[PDB]
């Protein structure tokens, strides 16, 4: 068995080469493009011998072994050099701990449109690989498969814009959009990795159950659970640097989903017709399916049933998972974090009540405890959207700027405040029912990015406390801070 | 963590039986629930199987093994059979399937 050969066969040469490039660039963030090209070509040429013959020398070695050896060969020739002196699995772990989100790299200075377009024409392959490298090294936790989709979007932008009247008018703006989308996507991918990386699956899986249940309300719990399992695998591998395995697994998941649309969602047809990278991206951004017609209240199964405590005790995670699935499928208007706070509240009540002589009497009005929790984000959005609507984006940003600076580096405060002003502009324009999911979910990203930035240089204490305390309670912690 | 389903192909004649044997492997977690599904020939939807009458499930949580036996085999049965296992952590996985063909 040759893993490299299997991955090459499944991914195809072009995708294999791009993924190897991203993988190296995300670790050797400091190395020149040409260094990475050499490495990729060498790896690819070797992979081909394995494809031709799985019994060829070294073909049976693990991807981590082969990758580390390739990287490490370069390194012997600061701290990065130390990882190279370690053996697998310590070596991979070491490299993973050394993916620094921001050891600072100078912002990208784009050539002039005429120069770019000409370079695009002269050598599309190298030109596109160059960009792949630039993005990857600047964003080490950027979800690999997604980077491949962005690359095809960049290729489309150059294809269309380089044969337009005003190169810049067409191209420069698209590039700006892609850059912005890219940074956003990378921030989301860091949030997911941070949960997996520290806490492990249960935190990620909880988030996944809630999100998938809102998205696929008609799907059965077992189906949602299966999808969370598959997604956890993809995400785990990508997060730890198992890029090829992750990419192939994502392709396999999209395929599974498309072959089981009738058991998942009625909104997947359009995506399942798309090309392999475009299909997975579409599925990932698919709008929520309409929820089933007459859904009963959760009261019967989660409050009235005699088996509440029995079902909880037997398999707590299963029971809580079911609660989260039932509540989420019924509430696409809630943020995922709100749903997680409701499940945590339910968990704490059951853990307390089930120990009582008469559990039912104890947890009989649990749903009442939910009301204040739901209202807090709801009112916070109302007041802020109303303030935004009266101030405008700029003045709004400045009000947030002063508010947060008063509570707790100026460049960071400016950037975050600007982005927060945009949340307002983006989300407040949406109907009340859709405001929470977009606001709270995007804010959780912006705050995680702020946490990361504080993490590299911990000068403040209040922020670290809120950042590492509870992921679900990050915003309320932070939001509730005083001057 | 994986679920191994055997046999992946089967052909029986009318009036016979079929036993599909599934195993939850590569996990440290216990087996909680089991699920059996039927995907009709030329179908884009799998419906869950209510274990009754001809359908007989045999569970062994220690071996983490579960099997389904179909008593009387008819042409109508010709379909793809999928087994799903759920661990106590909710890790949910599917066996690779069984393509059974019933002939007369």
């Amino acid at each position: 068995k040759s893993e490299v050969a299997h991955r090459f066969k499944d991914l195809g040469e072009e995708n294999f080469k791009a993924l190897v490039l991203i993988a190296f660039a995300q670790y050797l963030q400091q190395c020149p493009f040409e260094d990475h090209v050499k490495l990729v070509n060498e790896v690819t040429e070797f992979a081909k011998t394995c494809v031709a013959d799985e019994s060829a020398e070294n073909c049976d070695k693990s991807l981590h072994t082969l990758f580390g050896d390739k990287l490490c060969t370069v390194a012997t020739l600061g701290e990065m050099a130390d990882c190279c002196a370690k053996q697998e699995p310590e070596r991979n772990e070491c490299f993973l701990q050394h993916k620094d989100d921001n050891p600072n790299l100078p912002r990208l200075v784009r050539p002039e449109v005429d120069v770019m377009c000409t370079a695009f024409h002269d050598n599309e392959e190298t030109f596109l690989k160059k960009y792949l490298y630039e993005i990857a090294r600047r964003h080490p936790y950027f979800y690999a498969p997604e980077l491949l989709f962005f690359a095809k979007r960049y290729k489309a932008a150059f294809t269309e814009c380089c044969q337009a009247a005003d190169k810049a008018a067409c191209l420069l703006p698209k590039l700006d959009e892609l850059r912005d989308e890219g940074k956003a996507s990378s921030a989301k991918q860091r949030l997911k990795c941070a949960s997996l990386q520290k806490f492990g699956e249960r935190a990620f899986k909880a988030w996944a159950v809630a999100r998938l249940s809102q998205r696929f309300p008609k799907a059965e719990f077992a189906e949602v659970s299966k999808l969370v399992t598959d997604l956890t695998k993809v995400h785990t591998e990508c997060c730890h640097g198992d890029l090829l395995e992750c990419a192939d697994d994502r392709a396999d998941l999209a395929k599974y989903i498309c072959e089981n649309q009738d058991s998942i969602s009625s909104k997947l047809k359009e995506c399942c017709e798309k090309p392999l990278l475009e299909k997975s991206h579409c599925i990932a951004e698919v709008e929520n399916d309409e929820m089933p017609a007459d859904l009963p209240s959760l009261a019967a199964d989660f409050v009235e049933s005699k088996d509440v405590c029995k079902n909880y005790a037997e398999a707590k995670d299963v029971f809580l998972g079911m609660f989260l699935y039932e509540y989420a499928r019924r509430h696409p208007d809630y943020s995922v974090v709100l749903l997680l706070r409701l499940a945590k509240t339910y968990e704490t009540t059951l853990e307390k009540c089930c120990a009582a002589a008469d559990p039912h009497e104890c947890y009989a009005k649990v749903f009442d405890e939910f009301k204040p929790l739901v209202e807090e984000p709801q009112n916070l959005i109302k007041q802020n959207c109303e303030l935004f609507e009266q101030l405008g984006e700029y003045k709004f940003q400045n009000a947030l700027l002063v508010r947060y600076t008063k509570k707790v580096s100026t460049p960071t405060l400016v950037e975050v405040s600007r982005n927060l002003g945009k949340v307002g502009s983006k989300c407040c324009k949406h109907p009340e029912a859709k405001r929470m999911p977009c606001a709270e979910d995007y804010l959780s990203v912006v705050l995680n990015q702020l946490c990361v930035l504080h993490e590299k240089t911990p000068v403040s204490d209040r922020v670290t406390k809120c950042c590492t305390e509870s992921l679900v309670n990050r915003r309320p912690c932070f939001s509730a801070l005083e001057v | 963590t994986r679920v191994d389903q055997t046999p992946r192909t089967a052909t029986r004649e009318t009036g016979e039986s079929l036993t599909i044997n599934c195993v939850l492997t590569d996990t440290s977690y216990p087996l909680y629930s089991t699920y059996w599904y039927r995907k009709n020939p030329g179908s884009s939807n799998k419906e869950q199987i209510s274990i009754s009458g001809r359908y007989v499930e045999s569970v062994n949580k220690g071996t983490k093994s579960f099997s389904l036996r179909i008593k009387d085999l008819t042409v109508a049965d010709s379909a793809t059979y999928i087994c799903r296992a759920m661990g106590t952590n909710i890790w949910t996985g599917d066996g690779a399937g069984t393509v059974l063909t019933v002939n007369h």
